[PDB]
């Protein structure tokens, strides 16, 4: 959740908000959300 | 502004100054808008900007 939360916070900082897509020019991305909201699977990206 | 990200807003920023030299009283405002500092002083004073 840390190092989400550490990912998330310097991307929202850098002005990137939640999206359906990841899009480079319009600053958008689907992981920008609390890590509460991810699967068990998703949360692998981090524990794994 | 509040919560500002830093530079990323590239907007420049203008304060004015305003003095009355028969009262003594300066104040400033900032983008059209006034602020709450303000500043007496007494007769024969001079000031450089």
């Amino acid at each position: 959740e840390y190092t989400h939360e550490k990912w998330a916070f310097d991307k929202i900082q850098n002005n990137w908000s939640y999206g359906e897509n990841i899009d480079e020019e319009l600053k958008t991305h689907p992981m920008l959300r609390p890590y509460k909201t991810f699967s068990e699977k998703d949360k692998e990206i981090y524990r794994w | 502004s509040p919560g500002q990200q830093g530079r990323i807003s590239h907007t420049d920023l203008v304060i004015g100054c305003l003095v009355d030299l028969a009262t003594g009283l300066m104040t400033f405002t900032a983008n059209g808008k006034e602020s709450n500092t303000f500043f007496q002083v007494e007769p024969n004073t001079k000031l450089f900007p």
